[PDB]
């Protein structure tokens, strides 16, 4: 796995990408 | 939040597996 | 057929874009 | 479904926001 700063179109893919076939959720509120 | 999380710092591969539904 | 593992790739990038601050939550079956 | 709405037909970003939180 990569260790950075997640943010940009290059966390959200990762994010999606990564939880794969299950699904998930995004709080831009912090 | 949560960007605190892995913005504002660094994520590992399970940190985000608690995000998913 | 139309693969959608690419096309959530598109269409979450967007969407963050899109939903902006508010958020979103991304069901990959529906 | 989502990906049924903008993959055989592609989506502009208001009919997104049905998606939206
Ligand atoms: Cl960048
Ligand atoms: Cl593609
Ligand atoms: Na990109
Ligand atoms: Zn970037
Ligand atoms: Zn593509």
């Amino acid at each position: 796995f990569v260790n950075q700063h997640l943010c940009g179109s290059h966390l959200v893919e990762a994010l999606y990408l990564v939880c794969g076939e299950r699904g998930f959720f995004y709080t831009p509120k912090t | 939040g949560i960007v605190e999380q892995c913005c504002t710092s660094i994520c590992s591969l399970y940190q985000l597996e608690n995000y998913c539904n």
